[PDB]
């Protein structure tokens, strides 16, 4: 029946790439950008 | 740095100066009380904020107040 | 530039770290009449030499804790200690005693540096110094 | 009386008893120093890129294994080696992004702490930001290469096994 | 409504009154009290005024909102426990469960918390997983966060500052550890850890009850 | 007079009773506020603060010890009297498998006699779980008159102990040179207290207990048994039981000891009849350890040249006289430690509390697996209660050890005395000790608890092949499994040919079942046992971290360099340096009390669930064992959810469904413990200034009614609020577990 993740909805390939980007690809760049922002010197 | 303020209810008992672990306080001549002395806080860049000076004060209310302010590496008591 | 033998001590993990050499170090010098054991403010027991001793510590509070130990835990008292602040360029600054007496006594010439002629319960109440920058004790009036 | 008057195995660090360390056999013996001081982080004379390259090779190599044996793909050989390879790749890229942003944040004017010009830390010898960027590039290159070398040895384990048993001499 | 309603309404009255006591006391003593006459010169949030005068822990007005958040959470717990059990007994048809079981406290403990937990905590068991698995996981997650709160709430700052000093010793003396803190590690401040522990207590308290209320109702009445 | 060491003053006065605070100079000032009332009981026994002479303090301590012994004898007298008047001891003596031990009856007051449950035999009482009946059966008691005699003897001993404490302080108190005779004290305690004590008990066992137990196991009714003195009196009766008593005490002096091998056996298992250890094997144990302890008591030089001097042995343990890898302790070694331990009472108390708590824990772990009394292992409530009680006593004692190691530091430690020795060198690298303890606590916390969280997530995902189970990623404790295999191979007909059975059946061997129920059987160690032992290691290590940190930084730290000047029990040093809250050593004892709770609670939970699912049960006629919870420890105790569902939610069926039954007091105390736990959090989360400012409004309302009181009402101090919160948390949280354990074990056996 459900051997893997599926989408019975329109553009069901979008979770497949959106969950990696939002959750483990773009976050460490965002953390690096915020760390460089809070540690930059006057 | 913290702000240590001394008010005119001071009686020059020196107990705040003796209780300071970091030597912020000293006694200066006043002629505003009969001891002839009043506390002063010039080296307030050294103040850690322990408020031992306030615990040592006998006047009600206190003649010395410490206002914890901007934290530096000296007021945080950091040996690292 | 500072005179004195380092006290006889085996070393500890409680001593100087990076911040000693990149921010500031303190030194305390004192003269003892005999070679005798004191407690390091960093933990442990060291031996002060007969004569002039010089010890580098990380904080001014450690130098003042040692000095309070010297003048209270020893008979005769050691009251001639001097505390200096050492900067990373090597610059040494004599800080304690700031005058040359001892803050607990009263010297003619020190000068007021925290005095506020008030009575605490009459600071300006905060509604009036809102968008000013001053806060309630760094002011000049009395309400 | 006895405080540094007898000569013991544990000495003050660098002969200075007011330093916050002790000279014990683990940080001061000839075997411990000969091992540590010749590790790529501390080997004398090396450029930061070569230090980082050797650190990365050694690191990306072993980082493949934990997910090959323990990962979610462990029931099958090919997927297990791929999951270990991409885990090593991700850990390498995250660690090197951290090295780069450490160098970016630390070396701003005269740095604070051990990378200040007045610092006496013997255990942190990369004093310049150029050293840190060369190290980051080397660790990235070496670690990604060592990870794919471990991956290639695990993918061809059937061949490497038949070789090391002499099964190729028929 | 019957006898079991009168008692829980008096408990709700107690809860609103004590929460109002804490908040009114801290608002009216915000500008100063007898223990600290010039409290308005120190701000809204400040740790204490030291250990003098017997000790002045939690003396600021911010600490009253701190101390009344626990009582608000407890009062709303009583309110929502009452509502949920009243309605579970009504929806099941067995209204006598709440009627002759909410007048004593073991009935609240056993016929509400213990009884309507059997489906939630069996969301995953050693035999399989149903759709209540996330509610069981969030139930345990809220218990974890609530327990972590007590670390910030019971242990205070100097313990952790001395622990962090030993950690700073360990880091500067380890080989191959080339990182160094740009900003010096210090323990969380007194007011900061009060806020952190309160946020943890709140988040775990909301997560535990949200997981229990969705799973004790969504399982009995799918 | 006999040793010329007494002549004590302090005349027995009565007037000195209506002046509380007479011991402290500030306590005898004049109350003024309410803090004085609480200060009266905060340092009432602290004789170190009161005076300054070590000899007066030692005299006070000696007489306080005597008064404590008197209190313990009063308690023993009460227990024997309860077993002799309000018990079913005779009924249990008749049938100790179908009768429930009971030694407490409740008066018929309001709803109250429902707690009197039917204990078998028509006896309406409360089922005791103290193991008194099983102990009295093993000692040799058969009727209640002997228990009454023992109660009277203990009461007489209590009166004698309160006379010895008054005579050794108010009449003829010892000198300080007598207290400092540690050589003589060790010699006498090792040879006369332990050695002669166990020798006398071996004599009792050989002549009273072994006879009575042998007849009891044979089948003789308890009042058909001869009284113990006939066993002592005529040797024909005693030689019927043992054929080695026909040769009297002759084979012992002529060194023919295998003649005695029928009452000094070396079997090493469990009696199949009773379930307890072999009584002959017990007697042989006591004979051997009497010979060992008496021989150990001749070690220390006292007045005759031969012996050791502990000062010489301490001063020689130093580099270069040590093992080469142990030579890091330097050329002073243990030089100043004999003067530390003979002048500080706190140093001695710290060592003795650590050893006493550790030994109480050892007692707990050795009496479930080698049940030493008849019909002990089958009464599961008693086994549970004894293990749990001795674990709690051990944990509390171990926390007090750290408490007094910190009191020694602030008060009794002298830097000039002990220079560059082991004590100085530990304080001189304590950052290394504490940071490595921090790292090992973190490593153990991830590799025990976060693996449980891994298991929860994998079980909720529906992927149990990814779990740390015995069916997923196996984590077998191969070293403990190997030790278990070595223990069961040793006892073969090998490395211990003398023993027949294994030292416990917990290691391996067979199954002992008594009265249908399992006395003991092998405790299999799988992945769940690996995980829970690492939970134990983690919790013990964080307790050690919390306690050792306060001991090592009791003098000073990098934050507060003069912490010894602030005291041992002080709240803080102000909101400066970031805020130095709970920097004292006392606050570390405070925070380690919580960690000892969290450590011992998981130990007693591990014991309860593992013994209840993999040992205890009901053997049928064939031999099949149906365990109580059904062997669900191996698959449910590997997730946190299975611990909350299959242990806490499932096994609390008997304590919450107890209303209206005879176990209803347990349900009441379960709820009471929850109340006291929650009430503690008022003191733990809140601070002192709130309560002092609320008391201001209450004092205003009182002043308006002119109901003002002289003693000025003040909030509890900071450390007192901490102590009150800790005491309440511990009390409620332990009463809860007590009610849960005891209601569960009194309902399903
Ligand atoms: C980088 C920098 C650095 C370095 C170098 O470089 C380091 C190092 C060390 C050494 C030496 C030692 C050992 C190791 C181990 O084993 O353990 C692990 C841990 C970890 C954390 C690990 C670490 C590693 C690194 C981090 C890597 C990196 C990663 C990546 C980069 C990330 C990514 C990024 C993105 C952007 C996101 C340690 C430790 C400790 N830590 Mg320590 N670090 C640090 C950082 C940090 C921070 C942030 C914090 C906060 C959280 C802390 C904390 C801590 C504590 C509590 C403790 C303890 O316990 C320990 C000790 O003391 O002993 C004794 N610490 N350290
Ligand atoms: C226990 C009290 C409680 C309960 C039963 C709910 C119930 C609900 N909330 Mg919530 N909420 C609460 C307290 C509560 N809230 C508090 C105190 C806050 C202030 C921070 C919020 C802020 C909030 C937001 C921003 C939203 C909701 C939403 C919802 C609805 C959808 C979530 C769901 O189906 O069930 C599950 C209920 C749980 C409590 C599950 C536990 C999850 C934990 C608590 C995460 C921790 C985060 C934080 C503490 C609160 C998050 C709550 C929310 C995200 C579920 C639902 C009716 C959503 C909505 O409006 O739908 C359209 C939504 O977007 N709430
Ligand atoms: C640890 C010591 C201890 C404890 C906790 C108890 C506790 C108790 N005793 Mg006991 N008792 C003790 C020592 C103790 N006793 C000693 C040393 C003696 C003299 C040998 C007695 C002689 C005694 C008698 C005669 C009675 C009790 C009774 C009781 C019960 C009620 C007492 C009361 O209501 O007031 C109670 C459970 C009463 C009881 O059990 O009621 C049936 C009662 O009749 N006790
Ligand atoms: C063989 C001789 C002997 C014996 C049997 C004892 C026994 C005892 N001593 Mg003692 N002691 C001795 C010689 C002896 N001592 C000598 C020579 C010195 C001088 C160095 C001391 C100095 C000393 C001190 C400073 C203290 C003791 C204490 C104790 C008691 C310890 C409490 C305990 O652990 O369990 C308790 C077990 C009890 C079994 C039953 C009571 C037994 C009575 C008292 C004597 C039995 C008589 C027996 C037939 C002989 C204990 C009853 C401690 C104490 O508690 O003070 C009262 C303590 O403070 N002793
Ligand atoms: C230390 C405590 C103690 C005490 C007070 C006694 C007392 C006694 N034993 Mg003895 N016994 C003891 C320990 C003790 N025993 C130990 C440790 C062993 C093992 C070797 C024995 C083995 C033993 C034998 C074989 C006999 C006694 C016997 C006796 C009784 C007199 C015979 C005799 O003294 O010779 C006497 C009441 C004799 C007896 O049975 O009299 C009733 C007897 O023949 N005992
Ligand atoms: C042989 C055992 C033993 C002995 C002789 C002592 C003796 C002493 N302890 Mg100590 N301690 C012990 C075990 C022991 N302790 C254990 C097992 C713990 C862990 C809980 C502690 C933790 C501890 C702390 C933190 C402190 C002491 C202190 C003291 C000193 C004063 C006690 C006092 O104020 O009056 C008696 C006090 C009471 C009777 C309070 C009773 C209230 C309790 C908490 C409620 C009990 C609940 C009940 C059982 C149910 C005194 C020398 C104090 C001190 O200042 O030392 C110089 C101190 O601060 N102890
Ligand atoms: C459940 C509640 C809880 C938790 C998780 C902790 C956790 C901890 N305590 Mg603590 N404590 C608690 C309750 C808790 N405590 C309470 C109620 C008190 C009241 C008295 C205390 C008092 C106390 C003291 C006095 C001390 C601690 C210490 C510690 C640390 C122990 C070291 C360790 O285990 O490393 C492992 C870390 C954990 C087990 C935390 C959970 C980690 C999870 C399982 C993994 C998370 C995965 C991943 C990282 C998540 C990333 C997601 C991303 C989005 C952020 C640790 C972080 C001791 C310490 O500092 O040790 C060095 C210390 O001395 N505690
Ligand atoms: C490594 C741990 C170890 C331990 C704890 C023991 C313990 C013991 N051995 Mg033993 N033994 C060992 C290794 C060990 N053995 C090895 C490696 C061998 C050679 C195979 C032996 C061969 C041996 C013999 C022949 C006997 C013992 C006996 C004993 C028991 C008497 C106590 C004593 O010797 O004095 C004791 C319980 C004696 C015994 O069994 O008690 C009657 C005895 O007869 N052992
Ligand atoms: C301390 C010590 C120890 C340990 C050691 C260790 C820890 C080990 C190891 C190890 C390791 C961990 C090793 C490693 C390695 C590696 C390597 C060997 C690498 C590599 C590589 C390569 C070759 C790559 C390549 C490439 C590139 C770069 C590019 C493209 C791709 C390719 C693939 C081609 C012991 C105790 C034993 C003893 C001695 C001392
Ligand atoms: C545990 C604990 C610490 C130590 C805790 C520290 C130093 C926190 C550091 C842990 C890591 C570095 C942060 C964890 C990150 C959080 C999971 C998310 C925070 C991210 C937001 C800030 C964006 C204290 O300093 C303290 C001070 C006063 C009273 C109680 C306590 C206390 O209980
Ligand atoms: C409630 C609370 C108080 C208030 C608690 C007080 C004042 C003690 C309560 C004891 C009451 C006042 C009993 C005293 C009453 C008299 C002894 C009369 C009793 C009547 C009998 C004689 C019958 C604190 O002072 C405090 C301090 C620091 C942290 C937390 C807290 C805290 O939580
Ligand atoms: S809050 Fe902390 S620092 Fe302030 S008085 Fe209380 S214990 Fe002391
Ligand atoms: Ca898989
Ligand atoms: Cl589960």
């Amino acid at each position: 029946d459900a051997t893997q993740l599926e989408g019975a909805y329109a553009a069901a390939w979008l979770p497949w790439i959106m969950i990696p980007m939002i959750t483990y690809i773009l976050p460490f760049p965002i953390f690096a950008i915020a760390f460089l922002w809070i540690e930059r010197e006057g | 740095s913290h702000s240590v303020k001394i008010y005119d209810t001071c009686i020059g008992c020196t107990q705040c100066v003796r209780a300071c672990p970091t030597d912020v306080l000293e006694m200066v001549p006043w002629d505003g009380c009969r001891a002839g002395q009043i506390a002063a806080s010039p080296r307030t860049e050294d103040c850690v904020g322990c408020k031992r000076c306030e615990t040592a004060c006998p006047t009600d209310f206190l003649s010395i107040r410490v206002y914890l302010g901007a934290e530096t590496s000296r007021s945080m008591g950091l040996a690292y | 530039a500072l005179t004195g033998s380092m006290p006889k001590f085996g070393g500890s993990t409680g001593g100087l770290l990076t911040a000693a050499f990149v921010e500031e170090r303190y030194a305390i010098t004192w003269t003892s009449s005999k070679e005798q054991v004191f407690e390091m403010p960093t933990g442990g027991a060291a031996t002060m030499n007969e004569g002039e001793n010089l010890l580098e510590l990380a904080r001014k509070e450690q130098c003042l804790a040692l000095g309070a130990q010297l003048r209270t835990k020893f008979k005769p008292k050691i009251t001639d200690y001097k505390i200096y602040r050492i900067f990373p360029n090597g610059e040494t600054t004599f800080i304690h005693p700031a005058d040359g007496v001892f803050p607990e006594k009263v010297n003619e010439g020190r000068g007021y540096s925290g005095k506020k002629d008030r009575r605490i319960g009459e600071n300006p109440n905060p509604a009036t110094i809102k968008f000013s920058g001053q806060n309630t004790f760094e002011t000049d009036m009395k309400s | 009386s006895d405080a540094y008057i007898s000569d013991d195995p544990i000495q003050p660090y660098q002969g200075n008893p007011q330093l916050g360390n002790l000279a014990t056999p683990i940080n001061s013996s000839n075997l411990a120093k000969a091992f540590i001081n010749n590790l790529p982080a501390y080997r004398p004379g090396l450029t930061p890129f070569l230090r980082g390259l050797e650190i990365g090779m050694a690191h990306g190599y072993f980082l493949v294994g934990p997910e090959v044996v323990f990962g979610p793909l462990k029931e099958g050989s090919h997927g297990a080696n791929l999951s270990g390879l991409i885990t090593a790749i991700y850990i390498t890229v995250s660690a090197c992004l951290g090295i780069s942003i450490f160098a970016l944040a630390t070396f701003q004017g005269d740095p604070r702490g051990t990378y200040n010009s007045h610092s006496r830390d013997r255990l942190r010898p990369l004093r310049k930001k150029e050293d840190w960027y060369q190290l980051s590039g080397g660790i990235l290159m070496g670690s990604l290469g060592g990870a794919i070398f471990a991956y290639a040895l695990l993918e061809n384990f059937e061949l490497l096994d038949s070789i090391l048993r002499g099964a190729v001499n028929v | 409504i019957g006898p079991g309603d009168f008692l829980v309404h008096h408990a709700i009255a107690l809860g609103l009154h004590v929460t109002t006591l804490i908040l009114v006391k801290g608002a009216l003593d915000a500008r100063g009290s007898k223990l600290m006459p010039d409290k308005k010169d120190f701000g809204y949030a400040f740790p204490c005024d030291g250990p003098g005068r017997g000790g002045t822990c939690d003396i600021s007005a911010w600490d009253s909102v701190y101390l009344a958040t626990f009582w608000m959470l407890n009062t709303l717990g009583w309110v929502t426990f009452y509502w949920h059990w009243k309605h579970l007994a009504i929806w099941s048809g067995n209204v006598a469960q709440f009627n002759e079981g909410s007048t004593y406290l073991m009935g609240w403990f056993r016929d509400y918390l213990w009884l309507n937990s059997a489906q939630l905590i069996n969301g995953y068991n050693p035999y399989g997983t149903n759709n209540l698995a996330i509610w069981a996981w969030i139930f345990l997650f809220g218990h974890l966060v609530w327990a972590i709160s007590f670390m910030f709430l019971i242990t205070w700052r100097g313990y952790w500052q001395e622990l962090i000093e030993t950690l700073m010793w360990a880091h500067e003396n380890t080989p191959l550890s080339f990182g160094y803190p740009k900003d010096k590690p210090v323990a969380l401040s007194i007011v900061q850890a009060r806020l952190v522990g309160l946020v943890h207590f709140t988040v775990g308290y909301i997560a535990t009850y949200g997981a229990f209320l969705i799973a004790s109702t969504g399982s009995r009445f799918p | 007079a006999s040793a010329a060491t007494e002549q004590s003053p302090i005349p027995t006065s009565f007037e000195r009773w209506a002046k509380p605070g007479h011991f402290d100079r500030t306590l005898a000032r004049g109350p003024k506020t309410t803090t004085w009332i609480w200060n009266l009981h905060a340092d009432a026994h602290d004789f170190d603060s009161h005076t300054n002479d070590l000899q007066d303090i030692s005299r006070k301590i000696f007489s306080a010890h005597f008064g404590h012994l008197a209190v313990v004898f009063v308690w023993l007298s009460g227990m024997y009297f309860h077993g002799a008047r309000f018990s079913n001891f005779s009924s249990w003596m008749a049938d100790p498998t179908h009768i429930r031990p009971s030694a407490q009856v409740v008066w018929p007051l309001v709803g109250q006699d429902i707690l009197n449950g039917d204990m078998g035999g028509g006896f309406r009482g409360i089922q005791i779980t103290s193991g008194l009946f099983q102990m009295w059966r093993g000692e040799g008691f058969t009727n209640e008159f002997q228990l009454y005699c023992t109660a009277i003897g203990a009461l007489v001993m209590a009166g004698l102990m309160i006379f010895a404490g008054w005579f050794h302080y108010h009449v003829r108190s010892p000198k300080l040179e007598w207290f400092q005779n540690v050589q003589s004290m060790l010699n006498h305690h090792l040879a006369g207290l332990l050695g002669l004590g166990s020798l006398g008990w071996a004599g009792h066992l050989i002549h009273v207990a072994l006879p009575t137990n042998k007849l009891l196991d044979a089948g003789v009714a308890p009042q058909d048994i001869p009284l113990p003195h006939e066993f002592v009196l005529d040797k024909a009766l005693m030689a019927e039981l043992y054929p080695s008593f026909a040769q009297g005490i002759r084979p012992f002096f002529t060194l023919n000891w295998a003649t005695y091998s029928d009452f000094l056996t070396f079997n090493g298992g469990l009696n199949p009849v009773t379930g307890g250890l072999w009584m002959t094997d017990i007697a042989h144990h006591h004979v051997a350890i009497a010979v060992l302890f008496i021989f150990a008591g001749h070690m220390y030089r006292t007045n005759w040249g031969i012996g050791h001097s502990i000062r010489t042995m301490l001063e020689d343990a130093r580099h270069p006289k040590m093992l080469p890898f142990l030579s890091f302790i330097g050329p002073v070694g243990h030089r100043g430690l004999f003067e530390v331990l003979t002048t500080s009472w706190h140093a001695q108390l710290s060592i003795n509390l650590a050893m006493m708590g550790s030994l109480s824990i050892i007692v707990a772990q050795h009496m479930y697996s080698m049940p030493p009394y008849p019909y002990l292992a089958t009464d599961y409530g008693t086994v549970t209660s004894l293990f749990t009680h001795h674990m709690w006593i051990g944990g509390f004692l171990i926390v007090g050890a750290a408490a007094h190691a910190g009191i020694f530091m602030v008060r009794d430690y002298d830097p000039a005395e002990n220079v560059n020795n082991v004590l100085d060198r530990v304080l001189r690298h304590r950052d290394a000790i504490i940071s490595h303890l921090v790292w090992v606590c973190q490593f153990l916390g991830f590799h025990s608890f976060a693996m449980y969280c891994h298991n929860d997530t994998m079980r909720a995902f529906g992927r149990p092949q990814d779990m740390f189970s015995d069916t997923g990623i196996q984590l077998q404790p191969i070293f403990a499994q190997w030790v278990q295999h070595i223990q069961t191979m040793a006892v073969g007909s090998t490395t211990a040919p003398g023993v027949a059975s294994p030292a416990s059946y917990a290691f391996g061997g067979g199954l002992v079942a008594v009265g249908g129920k399992v006395a003991m059987m092998p405790i299999s160690l799988g992945t769940a046992d690996f995980l829970i032992h690492h939970i134990h290691a983690f919790t013990i290590h964080v307790t050690v971290l919390v306690l050792l940190k306060g001991v090592l930084f009791a003098r000073n730290s990098r934050l507060i360099p003069d912490k010894s000047e602030l005291g041992f029990r002080f709240p803080c040093d102000g909101p400066g340096r970031g805020g130095t809250c709970q920097v004292s050593a006392w606050d570390h004892v405070f925070l380690g009390l919580f960690w000892m709770y969290n450590s011992i609670a998981m130990v007693i939970f591990h014991f309860f669930w593992k013994m209840q699912s993999d040992v205890w049960g009901a053997v049928d006629a064939n031999g099949t064992v149906s365990h109580i919870t059904g062997g669900n420890f191996a698959q449910s105790s590997i997730t946190i959810n299975g611990w909350l569902r299959d242990f806490l939610w499932a096994q609390a069926t008997q304590v919450i469904s107890s209303y209206g039954s005879a176990l209803s007091a347990y349900g009441l105390m379960f709820l009471a413990g929850h109340f006291v736990f929650a009430f503690s959090l008022m003191f733990l989360f809140s601070g002192r200034g709130y309560w002092q400012e609320l008391i201001e409004s209450i004092v205003w309302a009182h002043n308006k009614l002119r109901i003002t009181t002289a003693i000025q009402p003040r909030a509890l101090s900071i450390t007192q609020g901490r102590a009150v919160g800790a005491a309440h948390y511990l009390l409620g949280s332990i009463v809860t577990t007590w009610a849960f354990f005891l209601a569960r074990m009194a309902a399903i056996g």
